[PDB]
RNA sequence: UAAUUGCGAUAACGAACGAGACCUUAACCUACUAAAUAGUGGUGCUAGCAUUUGCUGGUUAUCCACUUCUUAGAGGGACUAUCGGUUUCAAGCCGAUGGAAGUUUGAGGCAAUAACAGGUCUGUGAUGCCCUUAGACGUUCUGGGCCGCACGCGCGCUACACUGACGGAGCCAGCGAGUCUAACCUUGGCCGAGAGGUCUUGGUAAUCUUGUGAAACUCCGUCGUGCUGGGGAUAGAGCAUUGUAAUUAUUGCUCUUCAACGAGGAAUUCCUAGUAAGCGCAAGUCAUCAGCUUGCGUUGAUUACGUCCCUGCCCUUUGUACACACC
């Protein structure tokens, strides 16, 4: 890879991978394809990044929320619940860990497992509250692809945050533990349960 | 002297505050219109803008 | 007297000023090398200019930086900007236009607010709440 | 939303009214024209008037 | 640090100072459960006793244990600061004391009764089962006794 | 009959949990003065629009 | 599980009393030329892809 | 190549310098160590037992090396943390004047610092000498 | 204060023969084996690393990751 | 300051500000022009100070 | 359209107050005018490490040059521009590129006619009238009270912890303020665990406090789910500080005591981007006392970009026996 050294030194593992491939902390943004229909154009993965922290403004326009990296979007939704508002550094660290933990289990790409876990927990359709007067029934509507991702994310995070309460197990562990099961739904995870149970009710009015 | 520039300009302002007041309670019968203060060495000039100056 | 340029970058309230002269390619910030920084969770953030443009290109130039104001994260985005801008400020007065515009092509294709200074800024809080938008609690009766 | 006030549109009408000569589809030079040709108390105001004289000009060229 | 083994020597729940002490919890914090010793106090005394802080309560060969008994009820002869102790200047013999275990329960009542026997307002306050520290009692303190 | 213990065993008067009591809001716009000034006495002070010509 | 893939054709209007629902017409990428209007949940633009958990049915008005 | 302490990163400089003053024994540790809380803003004394004066001194050294002149009051403010006032909100509070000042004297007698003009303390010419030393010896662990 | 705080020579060998087949090993992982409270866990990690049997892929406080010897 | 004299009403505050501009120029001059330049070029309400020498 | 903002329809045409313009503040200037009270480069003087030229500092004036960073005068800039979608191809709207900036650029200030028996006689030597005026409802001094405690209501603060406490250590802002006939902001050196004490020093302030090294946050460890080392109520005992005075404990420090609270029912507040929320700082108040307020910067999300369902309020239409106008 034609190593280059100058006055203030840049280390080997640093020099090498960086210029070669644009990949993650160290994980490949290549491969990692969205295994489901729709859900593409709503999951980012190329353009690749280094760390999940970014100063970009996705809030000034409607759908540009989606153009954000789906790994980052996972991190953002981590930092919340009061005390953890802010603290991207807290989350971004946990994320990199979670990837290391997912990577340990069944190999593949932690970043791809993220994709699988998200695409698998998205509700296909759901029920709103339509008044109809007085006692209100539930109309089955099919959820938008954009909301489908968003929902998956908050679902996973919530489910891990709740499992990570009052137990020795850490966030990066519970997050991984969720993402691992959410990759191919085992119905052992908070999200897969709730997603499908929204679709069970969506099918119970139709 | 020995003041801050800050406390000066504020306290200067208050000076014009009390000044204009004193004249307004005095020369109203003369049609007092307000005042101005000119800061110079050797002198401090105050000019009465009252409409009827024959009574001032 | 050797060929040299000076730039800056500003994120939030932070300002990073950087001198680019011709050198054997030391890259330093304040007193320490670019290899330290720390926050360090973001360490790769400020490396990014050295990456997009290739780890060479710095061998004929020394880069020194210093960061005042802002905050822990805010400065980091400002230094990298002063870095990438300074590298493209050096091809402005010295090297070539065609290489220069192949540099802003290498940056802005990807970027993250790189040659472009981020325009966001704290909004003044007004009375009626603890925050800018946020109001106080009212109980009615 | 961005909707020019009456005073902009009213000024702009009269402008195109007495000067079609000069006054191209370029705002920039129309702006420069304004300072020479018209008396406006503010930079901001003048541009809003030039922007719209240009917008009306642009659509006169077709119909 | 290292991986310890021992044999059968470690015991759970050793009793001292007229109270009970969990053996399998760290000794710095183990001692605290005694009335009159807190985290700080336990901290200083254990260090003084030439005891390894990494050790647990179930550890600590008997001599080390009994040593700790001495330093606690006799802090001043063992060179402890005298501002580090709860009862100092006393009210009577003027001596600085560190009152411990079941004995600290008494030295509350003694004091309370002093101000009560004297009929001082602070005392009067206590006897009424009120907040004595001159705090507003209108909104706060509803459940209580 | 002194100290917390006594009062604790006592029942709390129900004027403790009561309302605002209002007392004369909906009567506001109605003048209780019984007086009501008169049209002449008004036009003396403020003039009447019938004489405006001789005002101007 | 008879999976059904549909591409949003046009954006129609906001139904529902709350307004969360948005009417839209779609097209299947398996055997196109048949268009059916469906009810969404979240935000929606043109050329999106909806997953219908059953093929043939539709609603119209919501309260 | 040549070395400055600026080449060594933050923490790992001070860890090594700590082991250095430790390995030495020329310290002047006041002796009220282990009984002291290092700030009013703190719950517990430092966990190091025998130690941590080395950490602070070594920290103190590096800081004064970094800059022109530093005083006690600046160390009180720097090392100071956020005291919880209990049920009342947090506020920043200064660390102990004695620990820090006694650190400056303990190092001055040892000769890593000298009382500077204008105020405060300046890093001694022999301070830089033995700071850059062990600084370079840190890079010999990673060589 | 429920088990897992002490050495118990039978626990030592318990670790030694049970660490293989662990794809994931950590502080929390060691507690899930019905043993090894947190203090002794973080010591156990360093001493399993003394010779082989675990490869640190991780770094620090709040997260520990080790994998089977190869 | 709160606008209202009393306590009634929503809590409206008001921020009054006064703006102080300070300018200083350096000159090397004889005894005449300084004394000639200082009496005149005066203004009603602009503070003018002439400090002397280096110390 | 945020707008009686416009377009269009038109017995109307063309107008003015209000909205808009305007004003301030936050954004953009390697282009103009400059700076030892802002700052960079080069050189003398000068220290450390490496030596092959290097790397990292000191030196209120040892000089020379400069204005990128700082500063504020004067100008420039945006006018939703270019192009393209959609619409009476009208005002507009939306998307994309460029751009410091395209949500009225963000945020404020100003803000017509009119209404209320809204609040304020307890801000006023603004005031009608009433009351009182020497045993005073004037005024002053002493002590007490506004804090009193079975309880109901409201704004907050701190917590229930492992996105954590704790111990080391990395160490980063902005808006302010600061002493003359004076004791304000306070660096530094000593003494002290701390609180603080003492000798001095800079500063009427871009000059000194002060880079306000603030906090959250980042790192390495100790703790391991157990009301535990989470939490700090309550209370005992001692030392300090403000003030003539601290008892009903002004605040500050140290030890000990170690409560309730294991995510909170019916209800209900606030909010759409550097916003929310988490965090500390400065200012007002201030001899002493912030859990308050007014500003400030730090870290920085999830979710809308819609509808009239709830609520609230405008607008017509319609009724009227109200016009002191449904009190
Ligand atoms: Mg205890
Ligand atoms: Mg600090
Ligand atoms: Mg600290
Ligand atoms: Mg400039
Ligand atoms: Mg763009
Ligand atoms: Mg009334
Ligand atoms: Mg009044
Ligand atoms: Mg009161
Ligand atoms: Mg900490
Ligand atoms: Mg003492
Ligand atoms: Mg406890
Ligand atoms: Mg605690
Ligand atoms: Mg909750
Ligand atoms: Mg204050
Ligand atoms: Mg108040
Ligand atoms: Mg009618």
């Amino acid at each position: 890879f034609t190593p280059v050294v100058l006055a203030t030194p840049i280390p080997e593992e640093v020099q090498q991978a960086q210029t070669e491939i644009k990949l993650f902390n160290k994980w490949s943004f290549e491969e990692v394809e969205v295994k489901d229909a729709s859900l593409v154009d709503y999951v980012q993965v190329r353009q690749p990044i280094f760390v999940a922290h970014t100063a970009g403004r996705y809030a000034n326009k409607r759908f540009r929320k989606a153009q954000c990296p789906i790994i980052e979007r996972l991190t953002n939704s981590l930092m919340m619940n009061g005390r953890n508002n802010g603290k991207k550094l807290k989350a971004v660290r946990i994320i990199k860990h979670t990837l290391d933990i997912i990577n340990v289990l069944t190999d593949q790409n932690p970043i791809q497992v993220v994709v699988d876990a998200i695409t698998n927990t998205g509700p296909r359709e759901d029920t709103t509250r339509v008044g109809g007067g007085g006692a209100a029934r539930r109309q089955a509507v099919d959820v938008s692809p954009l909301r489908r991702v968003n929902q998956a994310i908050a679902l996973l995070t919530i489910g891990a945050r709740e499992a990570a309460f009052r137990n020795i197990k850490t966030i990066a562990e519970t997050l991984a533990e969720e993402l691992i099961n959410a990759a191919k739904g085992s119905s052992t995870s908070y999200a897969i349960k709730k997603k499908d149970e929204l679709e069970r009710v969506a099918k119970s009015n139709r | 002297a020995l003041i801050s520039k800050k406390r000066k300009l504020v306290a200067d302002g208050v000076f014009y505050a009390e000044l204009n007041e004193f004249f307004t309670r005095e020369l109203a019968e003369e049609g007092y219109s307000g005042v101005e203060v000119r800061v110079t060495p050797t002198k401090t000039e105050v000019i009465i803008r009252a409409t009827r100056t024959q009574d001032v | 007297a050797v060929p040299s340029v000076q730039t800056f970058g500003k994120k939030k309230s932070a300002t990073a000023v950087a001198h680019v002269k011709a050198g054997k390619g030391l890259i330093k910030v304040n007193g320490s090398p670019i290899t330290l920084v720390e926050p360090e969770i973001l360490r790769f953030k400020v490396y990014e200019p050295l990456l997009l443009v290739g780890l060479d290109k710095f061998s004929n130039i020394d880069i020194r930086v210093r960061v005042t104001g802002g905050g822990h994260v805010s400065q980091v985005y400002a230094i990298r900007q002063a870095i990438a801008k300074g590298l493209v400020a050096y091809h402005q007065k010295y090297v070539d236009e065609q290489s220069k515009n192949e540099l802003k092509k290498a940056f802005t294709s990807y970027d993250r607010t790189l040659l472009i200074a981020d325009s966001r800024r704290p909004e003044p809080k007004k009375f009626g709440g603890k925050g800018a938008r946020s109001r106080f609690q009212k109980s009615y009766r | 939303g961005r909707v020019r006030t009456k005073t902009v549109k009213r000024a702009s009408k009269a402008l195109i009214e007495r000067y079609y000569p000069k006054l191209t589809l370029d705002f920039q030079t129309n702006k420069r024209l304004c300072d020479e040709i018209a008396t406006i108390q503010s930079k901001r105001l003048r541009n809003k008037i030039a922007g719209y004289t240009t917008h009306l000009m642009k659509r006169i060229q077709k119909g | 640090s290292l991986v310890v083994q021992e044999q059968g020597s470690f015991q759970h729940i050793l009793r001292l100072l007229n109270t009970n002490v969990d053996g399998n919890i760290k000794i710095v914090y183990a001692l605290t459960t005694i009335k009159g010793v807190g985290r700080r106090y336990s901290n200083l005394v254990c260090k003084k006793a030439d005891v390894d802080l990494h050790k647990r309560a179930g550890e600590l060969t008997q001599e080390e244990l009994e040593r700790i008994v001495q330093i606690m009820q006799n802090p001043t002869h063992y060179k402890i600061p005298a501002w580090f102790l709860n009862r100092q200047n006393d009210i009577t013999d003027g001596k600085d004391y560190h009152t411990l275990a079941n004995n600290v329960e008494s030295k509350l009542r003694d004091d309370l009764e002093r101000l009560k026997k004297i009929r001082a307002h602070r005392g009067i306050r206590h006897f009424w089962g009120l907040r004595v520290r001159g705090q507003h009692t209108k909104t706060t303190g509803r459940r209580r006794a | 009959t002194a100290g917390r213990r006594n009062n604790r065993s006592k029942d709390v008067t129900d004027s403790a949990t009561t309302k605002k009591s209002n007392t004369r809001r909906a009567t506001d716009r109605h003048s209780r003065t019984g007086k009501t000034d008169t049209k002449k006495k008004v036009n003396q002070g403020w003039g009447d629009d019938k004489k405006e010509l001789s005002a101007e | 599980t008879p999976v059904t893939l549909a591409k949003v054709i046009k954006v129609l209007g906001r139904t529902g009393s709350r307004g969360g629902v948005t009417q839209v017409r779609v097209e299947f990428l398996e055997d196109t030329s048949r268009t059916i209007v469906r009810n969404v949940k979240g935000p929606v633009r043109e050329n999106d892809i909806l997953v219908l958990m059953e093929s043939e049915r539709e609603a119209r008005r919501l309260r | 190549p040549g070395v400055s302490v600026r080449d060594v990163a933050a923490q790992d400089f001070i860890n090594a310098y700590a082991s250095f003053l430790q390995r030495q024994g020329k310290l002047e540790v006041p002796g009220y160590v282990d009984i002291v809380k290092t700030s009013s803003g703190n719950e517990m004394p430092p966990q190091d037992a025998e130690g941590w004066f080395y950490k602070r001194a070594a920290s103190v050294a590096r800081h004064i090396y970094m800059r022109k002149q530093v005083g006690v009051g600046k160390l009180n403010k720097l090392y100071g943390g956020a005291k919880s006032r209990g049920v009342r909100p947090y506020k920043h509070i200064d660390a102990s004047g004695s620990i820090n000042r006694k650190v400056l004297q303990a190092l001055e007698k040892i000769g890593i610092v000298e009382i500077s003009p204008k105020g405060g303390r300046r890093i001694s010419e022999n301070g830089q000498r033995d700071l850059d030393r062990i600084a370079a010896q840190t890079l010999e662990e990673d060589e | 204060a429920q088990h897992a705080v002490i050495l118990d020579q039978e626990k030592y060998d318990r670790i030694l023969k049970e660490v293989p087949t662990y794809r994931y090993v950590s502080v929390s992982v060691l507690v899930d084996r019905l043993k090894i409270g947190g203090s002794l866990a973080r010591i156990a990690l360093r001493h399993l690393e003394k010779e082989g049997i675990i490869k640190p892929i991780s770094k620090h406080s709040k997260q520990a990751i080790y994998t089977r010897a190869t | 300051t709160r606008k209202t004299p009393n306590g009634e009403g929503s809590k409206t505050w008001e921020t009054y500000e006064m703006r102080i501009h300070k300018r200083y120029i350096d000159l090397e001059a004889p005894v005449q022009i300084v004394k000639r330049i200082t009496q005149i070029t005066i203004e009603p309400g602009v503070d003018v100070e002439v400090v002397v020498a280096s110390n």
